[PDB]
């Protein structure tokens, strides 16, 4: 069972740099080529350049000479990335893939996050008004990612969107909707339930009917 | 330096239908590798040397191609083949990837349930003002939103977020936000969203009057 | 007459573009097939040996080649500098061959070069033409038997001189084109047309340099390799006498 | 002559034996050199690359060396033609000149078959062409010293030395025009040093052809004169030498 | 810490072939070359080829080129060599051997022998006749090595050699002797206790005096 | 098929002293490894590229060289040194190895304790007549045997064995067995063993008559 196990996400100041790992198993280290692969949000894969572990060997794309140093620590196995003079189109995620042709093991990957942002607990906002009616929870104004959202302390599951955050002015922003029978509300209460584990806040609304 | 094109970058099939995607490189290259990845995990080579399957993949996938020319193949559809696929190449350095293209489940049509929200009065207390709109369980995911202030239209402070297709149901949704200050909130009374959808000729329009 | 060179100038100028768009037509499609197999070689490698990267293997492939272009030779006695493909090479100077399948690296050698050819040529073209008249006496010599019979059997003695030429260059061509290119074709595992290409190239002292066949000894087989320079020595007399009667005919024409 | 014939085929083969001994003790050893860095390249990479046997590493070399042998470049991998138009044209030319550089090569048998007879009829359709100018351009010079002439015979010299001073004019000039002309032009448009455009030069105009170095085979743009005027001096060079190398034949026949 | 474990010693009749195997451990198997090389009684190291494991590729000695076939098992991280129509001159000990320019790790070597002699139990005899005295045994007529000898069930242990065996008419014969101070004997037994493993024969023979 | 000789094959140190053995190739060989073996075990890489040790190897080993000429040094001698040494070379296929320089500690000279033993009865029963003759701990290791059947000398049907020097004592032992057919043993009376060593100029013999 090969296995490529990369180091937990990082959030970095812009102009600081970073180093991030890979340590393998279930083969030889040594005996093949080491990638780096950058993603940015969900889009093309870009190569950023490659490692031989035996030999200290080391080749960059044109695009990242400049940004990233690739080294490895041959007594245990590891991979290293640091990445330099980081700038906001450095935020991604980031693989360590084995290979010299295919690539055909890879990392869980890592994201990067670059901001100038400091860590801000969201506003949680209601979002109250046919036999189905839709209520909502505005989350806005934190940093960082991510945010959990639960209704009724988890026990109103089905019926749930949560839509992915956006930035903007350097905060994230989300709402969430849940679907219920008219018939249950406002008879009974709803209640979004907003976790922001970075900012130890945890933050209770309840959706009342507009006066 | 090699540009991979895969075009079109987005579609669906239901299952059992037989489903083609195409890779055609800017300068011939010997061999076309292909990489599936599904949200949330990293990449996994599927077809390596043009035709050769990976340890995993199930006999429906199926590679062919040569010089500038390569395409993967799904001789029939099934659920769990719905992911974004990459091509590859590195018959020439640096290694450079396609932009990917996406696969989704087909499905019966369905209209967005949509509902539109006012500012709470919360973040009115606070200065800023949200109007929200979600458009809920439609499909397909071609969809347009419009706002209108006092009936005229507004494109300015408008953010929207898509979620990936539910993975039960196959609808997608979206939520879009119209964030103004109190002020400009405060200054007028009618506020409407408004959707186009392949389902209907005539938009489906919700809407509420400040007071 | 300097109107009639004109129009001799404009003939070849024509036969220069008739061979010009034959050989486009022939050769173009296959410009790109060594660089196709190297490809392949270097795709191949990387294959079956997950240790290198293609960029390091491209290093190698440089390195390689700046020693070959030094005079490097595979391995698996391949000095073109001893004595003896010294001798050789000295031979492709004064021969005009020029094959050039080695090539001087020194500022020195080209240097000398220079000079040993200026005084080689001549000297060898004085002996060329001292083997040629002794070689055609001999042949036409021999010739002289056959042409009794042919005055025996009243045929015009004007003809009788055209059937010797005829005989007199076959004859040749037997021992100087078909004989060597049969011999060619087993010793140096090259196919009929190959040495026969070899042959004329060689004998015409185009000397392209894509087959050579006497610039090294073969063990188990001694007489090859002087024999080879024998040969072409002969055939360089043989050819040259074709040429200048030939051109003999040509420029009265 | 059958005793001179034999006593000059023992001086050439003495000449031979001369050149091999000095081409010898000049080359072989950058060639022993060149030897010696390819090995230290197998084995330096033997040591980086634990998963390659020497053997193995030894046929790609040789795979490698066949490929550069036909003319793959190291450098790329994978535009401008070798047998483009203007290629081509130059390639037929190094044929009918019997100056044979070869640094492109025919793959085909059909090139090859087509290129006997290119060449048998080629060669000898040439060889009249370039009598006739060698004859024109003789001709021209010896007019044009003529004028000349008049004032060296004015100013009293004997006859017989204005002839011989004349000569030297007749070839430097000549000289002048078609090996040191030449050669500084080519230093200035190959990047040659002046030792490797004069090597280039003569190589080229004894019909040598080694190849090793090569000018006119393609145009050079934003300099549109260059590649003709190359295709013309070969012409009018070769038809210079021509006159040489028969006379410095017949010095040598003298002593 | 890499290892290479070959397999045991070997008997075979002249003629027949025979294979045997070297496992590695503590590193990649396909990463690296292996090569054979045999030994013949104690002389000069001869390679006999080499194959790697990872492509299959291989090569031999010359000399060696119809004797010997290299393979390997990839899944099992084996190597293996076959060795053909067996004559006396290719009784040695064999090793697998790791590396593509230096040896850097051997298996611990494998014994072959070839003979067409029968297991055959050893007749031990003993050897009997100053400050000291020395006492042997000899150990004749056994097939095959090995055989062991020791003094009085081990109590005594200083002042032992054993000879190497040698072949006599294609059995093996040796000795051993042990020197103890002759106040000790005859007043006190000697005695030598063999065992022929091979033949499950385990003999105890009292030196007597003359 | 380079050819590498070491010469002498045999030679012998006293601890302390320096000790050099010397490898020439019949050809140019840019690097010299080296191995050390001792008997009843695998060789062991010592020195590899010329010069540089292998992990488990003391500093007092050197080695040095180049071209045609190598050389590996003991700066000083110790006992565990006792080994034979072997050089190899593969700057050309095949590789291949010197013959080997056996290196033994010397010591104080020191005479043969002889010992020689009639057949036993047990073996007469039998038909066969075994007489061995025990020369132990002894230096140096050049010895010579000599059989004498009733005063006159036999070399038939005598078989000889050699210890390697030993462990703790550095010295050599031989045994010496004349096998003959109780026929044979009977028709005498008197049987020698005689021993010549350099540490006397006279014979050392025992001998037992059969009576
Ligand atoms: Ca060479
Ligand atoms: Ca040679
Ligand atoms: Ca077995
Ligand atoms: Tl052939
Ligand atoms: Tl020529
Ligand atoms: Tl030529
Ligand atoms: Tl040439
Ligand atoms: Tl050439
Ligand atoms: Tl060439
Ligand atoms: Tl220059
Ligand atoms: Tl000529």
């Amino acid at each position: 069972e090969v296995q490529l196990q990369q180091s937990g996400p990082e959030l970095v100041k812009p102009g600081a740099s970073m180093k991030t790992s890979c340590k393998v198993s279930g083969y030889s280290f040594t005996g093949y080529i080491m990638n780096w692969v950058k993603q940015r949000h969900g889009k093309n894969l870009e190569w950023i350049g490659l490692i031989n572990p035996n030999t200290g060997y080391t080749t960059y794309n044109q695009k990242f000479k400049g940004k990233a140093t690739l080294t490895v620590d041959k007594s245990s196995s590891t991979a290293y990335m640091e990445l330099l003079s980081l700038t906001s189109e450095d935020s991604a995620i980031y693989y360590c893939t084995r290979g010299n042709y295919v690539f055909d093991y890879w990392g869980q990957g890592t994201t990067l996050t670059v901001s100038s942002a400091k860590t801000t607990p969201p506003s949680v906002y209601p979002l109250a008004p046919n036999s189905m009616v839709t209520l909502g929870c505005l989350v806005k104004g934190y940093f960082p990612e991510p945010v959990t959202v639960t209704w009724n302390s988890g026990s109103l599951s089905s019926g749930v969107h949560t839509f992915p955050a956006v930035l903007q002015s350097d905060l994230y922003t989300l709402s969430s909707s849940v679907t219920v029978p008219s018939s249950s509300w406002p008879s009974e209460t709803v209640t979004c339930n907003v976790a922001h584990p970075a900012s130890s806040t945890k933050v209770d609304k309840k959706i009342v009917p507009r006066d | 330096q090699i540009v991979l094109t895969q075009s079109p970058a987005i579609m669906s099939a239901s299952p059992g239908e037989k489903v083609t995607m195409t890779c055609s490189a800017s300068s011939s290259v010997s061999y076309m590798h292909w990489y599936q990845q599904k949200s949330g995990t990293s990449p996994k080579r599927w077809i390596y040397d043009t035709s050769k399957l990976a340890s995993g993949v199930p006999a429906r996938f199926s590679g062919s191609g040569s010089g500038t020319s390569y395409s993967l193949t799904i001789s029939s559809m099934e659920a769990e083949d719905a992911a974004t696929y990459y091509c590859q190449q590195w018959s020439n350095s640096p290694p450079t990837f396609g932009a990917g293209a996406k696969l989704e489940l087909k499905r019966a049509d369905a209209a967005p349930t949509v509902s539109i929200f006012p500012p709470s009065s919360e973040q009115l207390t606070s200065g800023g003002a949200s109007v929200v709109c979600f458009l809920n369980n439609f499909y397909p995911k071609d969809i347009n939103v419009k706002w209108k202030i006092d009936g005229s239209e507004r494109q300015n402070g408008v953010l929207n977020s898509w979620t990936d297709q539910d993975s039960k149901d196959s609808t997608y949704s979206m939520s879009s936000t119209l964030t103004l200050t109190k002020d400009e909130y405060e200054r007028h009374n009618s506020y409407t969203c408004e959707a186009t959808h392949k389902t209907s000729t005539s938009p489906i329009v919700k809407s509420f009057n400040r007071n | 007459r300097s109107t009639t060179l004109l129009a001799l100038l404009a003939l070849v100028l024509l036969y220069l573009v008739s061979g010009a768009l034959v050989f486009r037509a022939l050769e173009q499609p296959h410009e790109q097939q060594a660089q196709r197999e190297l490809g392949e070689v270097r795709e191949k490698f990387l294959r079956a040996h997950p240790c290198v990267s293609d960029q390091e293997l491209g290093l190698l492939i440089k390195e390689v080649a700046d020693a070959l272009g030094g005079g490097a030779d595979p391995e698996t006695s391949h000095s073109a500098w001893d004595l003896g493909s010294a001798f050789f090479f000295s031979g492709t100077i004064i021969t005009t061959i020029g094959y050039g399948n080695v090539a001087l690296r020194t500022d020195a050698g080209r240097l000398f070069c220079i000079f040993y050819a200026l005084v080689g040529i001549p000297l060898f073209g004085i002996l060329l033409a001292g083997v040629g008249d002794r070689l055609g006496s001999s042949l036409r010599h021999g010739i002289g038997h056959i042409e009794a019979i042919f005055l025996k059997w009243h045929v015009p003695p004007e003809l009788v001189r055209v059937l010797s030429a005829m005989l007199f260059l076959l004859i040749g061509c037997l021992l100087f084109v078909l004989t060597p290119t049969f011999v060619f074709c087993y010793m140096e595992d090259w196919s009929k047309l190959e040495a026969i290409y070899f042959v004329i190239v060689t004998l015409t002292t185009v000397g392209f340099g894509d087959y050579v066949a006497g610039a090294d000894p073969r063990q188990d087989s001694p007489a090859y390799q002087p024999l080879v320079w024998f040969w072409i020595l002969l055939g360089l007399a043989y050819f040259a006498s074709v040429l200048t009667t030939i051109g003999n005919w040509l420029r009265v024409v």
